[PDB]
């Protein structure tokens, strides 16, 4: 029955929207990290 | 108005409580880091945020400088544009407040090349 949510999955990962904010994500991470 | 007298409000109590400080510069500054770096907010979220850097001062303000770039680029949609077709070319917000945006990202900017 995992393929519907593997699907699922790809559905919501797929696009230029998802890994631009990851991108902003992590550099608030690791800015908020290194604030001090 | 209200986010221009807010965040008027928010410069008054980073300086009536100086005792406070590395107790509520940092906080605030990491809810302002941290509401402002998404893509998923509406306009008056990143205007407030804007405007909550703008009354903070020095290099915080150079702490916001790497990130911007990718910001722009993601919430401005400039895949792989040549600066020409501006006016009619974006696609979540509308003209006025992208202007708005352009215009009080640069009234922080000011404060980091005056010095």
């Amino acid at each position: 029955l995992f393929k519907l949510d593997l699907e699922d999955l790809k559905q919501q990962i797929s696009g230029t929207r998802f890994i631009g904010n990851l991108s902003l994500k992590i550099r608030y991470v690791l800015w908020q990290c290194a604030i001090d | 108005a209200l986010r221009d007298f807010a965040a008027s409000l928010l410069d008054y109590v980073l300086k009536k409580f100086p005792q406070a400080y590395k107790s509520l510069k940092p906080r605030v500054t990491r809810t302002l880091l941290k509401t402002f770096l998404d893509i998923n907010r509406v306009f008056g979220t990143y205007y407030g945020c804007l405007k909550g850097v703008s009354v903070l001062e020095g290099e915080s303000i150079r702490f916001f400088l790497g990130n911007l770039n990718n910001w722009a680029r993601l919430v401005f949609n400039e895949s792989g544009i040549t600066l020409d077709n501006i006016e009619e070319h974006l696609t979540k917000f509308t003209k006025e407040e992208t202007q708005i945006l352009v215009d009080t990202v640069i009234s922080a900017l000011l404060v980091l090349k005056k010095d």
